[PDB]
RNA sequence: GUAUGUCUAAAGUUAUGCUCUUAUUUACUAACAA
């Protein structure tokens, strides 16, 4: 708490020495994300979603929709997500900041609920801006380390998965409805493998939803299992699908970035995540090493 | 794309400027400039002053006028604004004459549409908002009536809610007479007339009820 | 303003004592008709009578209706104002009402006017009152 | 033409519109009951309505006759042009 | 079955998905609406609706975001109702029913006898029901 | 919209208005006594 | 009979109006008494210059 | 608090002052209670009371509401300073002095002073709570609304006069034309453009001319008064000073162009003989010097580019500091940039302009406000400005060289 | 549109509120007064119309057209004595305007109360009016 | 983000040339993201 205070004051005086003890999750340390160690992963991107509708005056009026708290565990694949009922916005105004607060609040509550063993050690956050209030609501318990990811992971597009979005719309109240973000994959292979596939999928979605869905529903014979979020494929067709997705990502890169052809290996890997930034000194480090 | 203003006066543009001038007058050059997506305020005003204003003239000079001009040149050396004034002409034209003597559409249509739209829209936001509220209010009223009428048809008589009175001494004018300033006391007798008018009134009410 | 008009209280109301001692609070209430300050007068009818009688309405209002200021009854006949207006409407005429405007601003305005209402014009001049009475009597038979 | 003349001249006119085709006082009440022909008052009422109606329709025609932007401006430029 | 529409007293119409509870589209403001009915439109693009101001509208319901009316059905002093099959037939407040060519917005004006709730016998090609006030149902 | 002054707030209404009975600052009694001339 | 006042400054209602009725004055003509002296001056200069030159 | 609620709850200087006095009282009474409630010794009480009186400022923001209480506070402070140093001659430092008398006296006299003030203030307050506030509000003139009131009075007067004049007994709507006419006239006067509307009757034109002269007189004199005031260095509104600057500028321009008119209307001030004499003198001078004149600059120069670079640099000096720039400024910058890009071409352009261009874009002006003497700031249109620069630089180089 | 009674009452109220409001700002816009009075006439409530006219009159007596309008309104409902009384009152107020007198005269003529028109004419002439009055007489 | 302004907050007043499909612009707006 006192460190937070000093850091807060320091921010107030714009003298913040950018010095961290633990390095960020860059594309190199991505491997050492998980290491027989209980973790949790957080995204606050789709907490405050809005219906843009016209008014009588003619100007835009933003209205809140139900959202989520993307709360994933890469080992078990247990995606918690407390579905944000619009009722919680109805209380207050200045909702972009309040989104962060409710997020961190909810996360904190969740952590409190779980036991000292299952209290996750290193909590990773997508939005580095949403770290700031989390630090505050994580002051309940000091052992839970925070990890500001250098590598941006696509979890805005995570909520544009069919069944997820469905469930979000369905939500009538302050409720959470957890899922296993990958089930069959765990059964077949280790968690990391599953996560790579997932990462690819979410990535593709982020580039383009229509393309993603098309890829998923290219074959209509395949069927998405009642529990599972994803369509259960055989591993070779699965492989093919993955490849296709990758091509989609690369295609997107080619379109926007205009330099997806002459990529180095590590660099290419970074590009897939879209996380390893050019200015990020971690990347320079890994590169330097090789 | 944002950029630095200038260029050349396309005839459509000129016409637009003229229209603006008619509208806003010769001293609000900012607004007129705004109306033209290409041309500046200063540019516009200059143009109006120099070329576009109808109380200038571009008719050729008579021999006497030529004499006056060249004499002025001889006497006032190249103070051409002064010279122009003396002539009663715009200066550039005068200079040119003196010299003589000595020897895309989509964009344009966009600004047009916008222009005409503006010029035919001559009210501050307060006005627009007010009329909007008026029509909305009217709509609301008719909807309310439809409910009330519907209920009447249905057999439930609902009296229309009063306007939620803004202040303690706010008036409903149907309650009782506004500020009955009575007629001047009767010299000629008025009794029969009072009766007849009363009957007419009551009859009218009856008619309305039946209507 | 100055206490120019005197209070308009009737007899029955006031009680049969040769000398009562009443008090006047000036600017002492809004009236019961026109929401308008006036000199509130009040008195116990007897010394040991528990019920005070306070002058409900203002003097202008009283004059206007041509009534008592405590009873709200006509000062002549000691009867309800509406009733007397009905009686007057019946004899000599067909229509005599005394419409009070039920809107808080307008009532004030009306009160301000120095003009008698329907029945009040009859009952003010005693001759006319008498005439009305005899006509009423005639109507009876 | 002053409102002096225009009154008398309009007076003269409505006299041509006429040219086409008892007092009892209760002095105690002051009520001067002039009992007069109820048919003639009705003939005034209808004629006076007709006169006002004729004028009302006269504007309507002149309004429907035709360098401006809105209804008012067109007329405002017409107020300038008449000079 | 999926998309779902509901106009209101504030002169606003709302395309929704079946159960999502999130407006796909709030409609424009300066109009008024009362009765929502989808034309049995061969493509099934069209969501029609009667107004307060004597004018039934039409809306391109596929996509739900589309809402530009093509041609408006004027001339039925409205306090009531309207239904389609080629033709749209709606009744008025004052007098009588109004058949209208759905293509051109003009046809016969049949007497009612008031009230107005029109409908079509859909198993047949040409038969209407009028709903008069106080036991006066007229059939065609 | 926002308009010039033509028919002033006539103190007829202010006369018929009820008194306030507030005590303003300057109506506090200043220079109670009057002067007079020789005559 | 006063003319309807129209400004070069400020339309409240935004009525467009004719350009002649907008902009006026039309009195730059003068030119005569102003010149009496200038002739003498410029002529003087010309002659002075001539004298210097020769 | 909702903004409305907040507005409602800003209790005034009466209620707050009352609270503060009660706070004061509540303190000392509470201290007495404490003393008597067995807590503190009588010496402790005395010290407590003294502390309270000497720190009324620090214990109750009385000063906040009624700041003249600073005098009282100051007096108390002074007393403390006096008392202590007669109380602590041989005795050392510390807090344990009591002796609350003179400070207490001060506070009593302050209360005496304020009892009237609070009777009035809180009187009015509770009256408002009970009786509504007076609806015969009528506002006085003040510095803030003086002008508006003036002008309304003026137009009322003018309108009256015109109605008196006008024999038809025209409607108020026909007075709107009149007053609007007047307004335009005023503006015209401000401009120094003669207000000669054709269709008027002469008498009206006369009357309006008169009334604007009156108004004009009021204006000019006011302006003059203000500028002396500003010189003095008096309390004056930032807005007011800007207004005065504006007025004085317009006044200056009017004066100036009137002088131009004067010059035109009755010839140049210079007698032609005088001019001739001057010419003779200057001619004699250069004759004595063997001063070869500066040529029209051809393509010959080795310096040309260098010269250009100076002017551009000078121009750039304006723009290096101020990052946010106007449209004109932007244009100028662009021109400069292009000139750097295309030096020879720029030079050529300049030369062409010099050979040909004898009618230029008009020069906007403003007044920078040195509060003694407002200084005119001429703003030439950027294209000509480059020409002016280059020409200037060339002239200086040639002049000094020659 | 305006079907039932109570609804009409509401309409009347709303309209009044508009009219009243507009009068409040510009106590003098006789065009607005007379328009309002026309509205009253239209509603077929005569008393209210009369009241409006009275108020209007009070606000500005000198506007003759208002007087004329009131007069003619009175005539409209064959409330002839009221018209007559009013016209007499108008005369009393503004005798030196002619159009009022002429209005009176035509009214009486149409009425065929010829004796009264003689009598009034005698009065008007007695006040040393314009030559026009004499000639018309 | 605001001033500010509307809205809701439950008890029944006694009468018989077009439709269509789309892709693109531009503008405005947007305490929504960058
Ligand atoms: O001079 P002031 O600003 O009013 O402050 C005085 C002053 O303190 P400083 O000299 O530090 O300003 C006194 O100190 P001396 O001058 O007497 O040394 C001290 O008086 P004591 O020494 O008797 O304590 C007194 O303190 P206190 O109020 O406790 O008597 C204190 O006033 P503040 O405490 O209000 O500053
Ligand atoms: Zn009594
Ligand atoms: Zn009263």
């Amino acid at each position: 708490a006192l460190y937070v205070l000093r850091e807060r004051i320091r921010k107030g005086l714009q003298i913040y020495q950018s010095s961290v003890q633990e390095p960020f999750l860059n594309s190199s340390n991505y491997a050492e994300l998980f290491n027989n160690d209980i973790k949790l992963f957080v995204d606050d991107t789709n907490v405050y979603r809005v219906t843009v509708h016209k008014t009588f005056e003619g100007n835009v009026a933003t209205k809140a929709i139900n959202g989520c708290i993307f709360t994933l565990n890469p080992k078990t694949g247990h995606l918690f997500l407390k579905i944000i009922h619009t009722s919680v916005w109805a209380g207050q105004k200045r909702l972009s900041q309040l989104a962060k607060w409710k997020t961190a609040e909810e996360v904190s509550a969740l952590v409190r609920s779980l036991p000292k063993e299952e209290q996750p050690k290193q909590i990773i956050v997508t939005r580095k801006a949403m770290l700031d209030p989390l630090e505050v609501h994580m002051l309940d318990f000091p052992n839970i380390a925070i990890r500001p990811t250098e590598l941006r992971l696509p979890f805005s597009a995570a909520m544009s998965i069919d069944k997820l979005s469905d469930v979000v719309m369905k939500a009538t109240e302050p409720q959470m409805v957890l899922f296993n973000i990958y089930d069959d994959w765990l059964d077949r292979i280790s968690s990391y493998t599953a996560f790579s596939r997932l990462t690819l999928l979410l990535r593709a979605l982020k580039t383009n939803e229509e393309s993603a869905k098309m890829i998923l529903l290219s074959d209509p014979t395949i069927t998405i299992k009642s529990y599972h979020l994803w369509p259960s494929f055989t591993d070779e067709q699965w492989i093919t699908i993955e490849s296709q997705m990758r091509d989609l990502i690369l295609t997107e890169y080619g379109r926007k970035y205009n330099v997806n052809i002459s990529a180095l290996t590590q660099t290419e890997i970074k590009d897939i995540i879209l996380g390893q930034n050019i200015k990020a000194p971690s990347v320079k480090r890994q590169k330097m090493a090789e | 794309p944002i950029y630095v203003k200038g260029g050349v006066w396309t005839n459509v543009e000129d016409q637009i400027l003229k229209a603006a001038v008619q509208k806003y007058g010769t001293h609000q050059w900012s607004k007129v400039a705004s109306l033209l997506q290409k041309k500046t305020a200063r540019q516009s005003e200059l143009r109006w002053n120099e070329y576009l204003n109808p109380k200038l003239n571009f008719t050729e000079f008579s021999k006497e006028e030529d004499a006056q001009l060249l004499d002025l040149a001889r006497e006032l050396p190249n103070q051409w604004r002064t010279i122009a004034d003396m002539m009663a002409r715009p200066a550039q034209v005068c200079v040119e004459r003196y010299n003589r003597l000595l020897e895309l559409e989509d964009e344009e249509k966009e600004m047009l549409a916008e222009a005409r739209a503006r010029l035919l829209n001559t009210q501050g936001k307060k006005a627009t908002r007010k009329i909007r509220e008026r029509m909305l209010e009217e709509s609301k009223r008719i909807a309310e009536l439809q409910k009330r009428r519907e209920l009447k048809q249905a057999g439930i008589n609902v009296a229309i809610k009063k306007p939620k009175k803004k202040y303690g001494t706010d008036i409903d004018y149907n309650e009782d007479i506004v500020y009955e300033q009575a007629p001047m006391p009767g010299i000629y007798d008025t009794s029969t007339e009072d009766r007849q008018i009363k009957k007419k009134f009551e009859q009218f009410e009856r008619k309305v009820n039946r209507k | 303003e100055i206490n120019e008009p005197p209070p308009n209280i009737c007899e029955q109301c006031l009680g049969d004592e040769a000398n009562i001692r009443m008090t006047k609070i000036p600017q002492g209430s809004e009236c019961k008709i026109c929401t308008l300050p006036f000199t509130l007068y009040h008195f116990k009818t007897s010394k040991r009578s528990n019920n005070i009688i306070k002058t409900l309405i203002c003097v202008r209002c009283a004059t206007q209706r041509n009534i008592c200021q405590c009873c709200m009854l006509d000062s002549r006949w000691h009867i309800p104002i509406q009733l007397r207006d009905h009686l007057i409407s019946l004899v000599n005429e067909e229509n005599v009402m005394t419409e009070e405007a039920k809107n808080d601003m307008m009532k004030r305005f009306l009160s301000l006017k120095n003009v008698k209402l329907g029945g009040a014009q009859i009952t003010s001049d005693p001759s006319e009152a008498d005439n009305i009475v005899d006509k009423l009597k005639n109507i009876l038979l | 033409i002053s409102y002096d003349q225009l009154a008398k001249l309009s007076y003269e006119k409505t006299l041509r519109n006429l040219a086409t085709q008892k007092v009892q006082k209760d002095t105690k009440t002051g009520k001067i009951t002039i009992a007069d022909d109820d048919k003639l008052v009705n003939k005034l009422a209808v004629s006076l309505q007709s006169e006002s109606k004729k004028r009302y329709e006269a504007r309507k025609r002149q309004m429907q006759n035709a360098s401006f932007i809105n209804d008012k401006n067109k007329q405002f430029n017409e107020k300038l042009s008449r000079e | 079955g999926s998309k779902f529409i509901s106009s209101s007293e504030d002169k606003t119409v709302r395309i929704w998905e079946n159960q999502i509870n999130v407006p796909i589209k709030q409609i424009s403001d300066t109009a008024q609406h009362s009765m929502p009915f989808l034309n049995v439109h061969p493509s099934q693009n069209y969501f029609c609706a009667q107004s307060m101001d004597n004018r039934i509208y039409s809306f391109s319901l596929k996509p739900k975001y589309k809402r530009h009316p093509k041609k408006i059905f004027k001339g039925h002093s409205s306090a009531g109702y309207g239904i389609s099959l080629r033709y749209i037939c709606s009744g008025d407040s004052k007098s009588r029913l109004f058949t209208w060519d759905w293509n051109t917005s003009r046809l016969l004006n049949n007497i009612k006898i008031p009230i107005t709730q029109v409908d079509w016998h859909p198993q047949e090609t040409s038969k209407v029901i009028c709903s008069g006030a106080a036991g006066k149902i007229y059939v065609c | 919209s926002h308009r010039p002054q033509l028919e002033a707030r006539s103190g007829a209404k202010a006369a018929a208005y009820t008194p306030t009975g507030i005590e303003h600052a300057r109506l506090l009694p200043g220079h109670t006594t009057l002067k007079y001339r020789k005559f | 009979k006063i003319p309807a006042a129209v400004s070069n400054w400020k339309n409240p209602n935004g009525y467009t109006v004719a350009l002649e009725r907008r902009v006026g004055k039309a009195l730059d003509n003068e030119n005569n008494t102003i010149n009496d002296g200038f002739m003498k001056l410029s002529e003087a200069l010309e002659n002075a210059d001539k004298k210097a030159r020769q | 608090l909702t903004t409305k609620e907040r507005k409602k709850s800003r209790l005034g200087n009466s209620f707050h002052l009352m609270r503060e006095l009660l706070k004061m009282m509540k303190l000392i009474v509470d201290t007495h209670v404490q003393f008597r409630l067995g807590n503190v010794d009588a010496f402790q009480l005395a010290d407590g009371i003294h502390y309270i009186l000497n720190h009324i400022g620090q214990l109750t923001g009385i000063y906040r509401y009624k700041y003249k209480v600073m005098h009282q506070i100051r007096a108390c402070k002074d007393l403390k300073h006096i008392i202590y140093y007669k109380f602590n001659k041989n005795l050392g430092k510390g807090p344990g002095c009591g002796f609350w008398q003179p400070a207490w006296r001060v506070w009593l006299n302050f209360l005496r002073g304020t009892i009237p003030l609070l009777e009035r203030y809180i009187g009015n307050l509770i009256t408002r709570q009970f009786e509504g506030r007076s609806n015969e509000i009528v506002k006085t003139t003040t510095k803030q609304r003086l002008d508006a009131y003036y002008d309304l009075e003026l137009r009322n007067s003018v309108m009256d006069d015109i109605l008196e004049m006008m024999p038809e007994s025209i409607r108020q709507k026909k007075a709107r034309t009149i007053l609007q006419h007047l307004s335009e006239a005023w503006r015209c006067w401000k401009a120094n453009i003669p207000w000669d509307v054709p269709g008027m009757p002469a008498p009206i034109k006369k009357i309006i001319e008169r009334y604007i002269k009156s108004k004009a007189d009021a204006w000019v004199s006011a302006a003059h008064y203000n500028r002396e005031r500003i010189k003095r260095g008096a309390h004056v509104e930032k807005t007011m000073v800007k207004k005065n600057l504006g007025r004085l500028t317009r006044l200056w321009i009017k004066n100036e162009q009137e002088r131009q008119r004067q010059i035109q209307k009755n010839g140049p001030e210079i007698t032609p003989e005088e001019a001739t004499t001057i010419f003779s003198v200057m001619v004699e001078w250069l004759e004595s010097r063997s001063f070869s004149p500066i040529p029209f600059p051809p393509l010959t120069y080795k310096n040309d580019t260098k010269i250009l670079v100076l002017a551009l640099e000078d121009l750039k000096d304006v723009y290096a500091s101020k990052v946010r720039l106007n449209a004109s400024e932007r244009e100028e910058l662009a021109l400069i940039e292009e000139a750097y890009d295309n030096p020879h071409d720029t030079l050529n352009r300049i030369k062409k302009y010099l050979l040909t261009q004898r009618v230029f874009k008009p020069v906007d002006i403003t007044m920078m406000e040195n509060y003694q003497n407002i200084s005119p700031v001429y703003s030439v249109d950027p294209l000509e400005k480059i020409t002016d620069a280059y020409l200037d630089q060339y002239l200086w180089y040639e002049a000094d060289q020659r | 549109d305006i079907l039932d009674l109570e609804e009409l009452r509401e309409y009347q109220r709303r309209k009044r509120t508009e009219y009243e409001g507009y009068l409040k700002r510009n106590r003098l816009d006789m065009g607005q007064w007379i328009r309002y009075a026309q509205f009253e006439i239209e509603q077929h409530d005569m008393r209210r119309a009369r009241s409006i006219f009275e108020r209007a009159l009070l606000v500005d007596s000198s506007f003759i057209p208002l007087w004329i309008r009131y007069i003619d309104a009175e005539l409209k409902v064959k409330c002839i004595n009221h018209a007559r009384n009013l016209m007499n009152r108008a005369i009393s107020t503004l005798p030196r305007v002619d159009k009022l007198w002429y209005k009176y005269l035509i009214v009486e003529e149409s009425l065929n109360n010829v004796e009264i028109v003689r009598s009034l004419y005698t009065k008007w002439c007695s006040l040393e009016p314009g030559v026009n009055a004499w000639n018309s007489f």
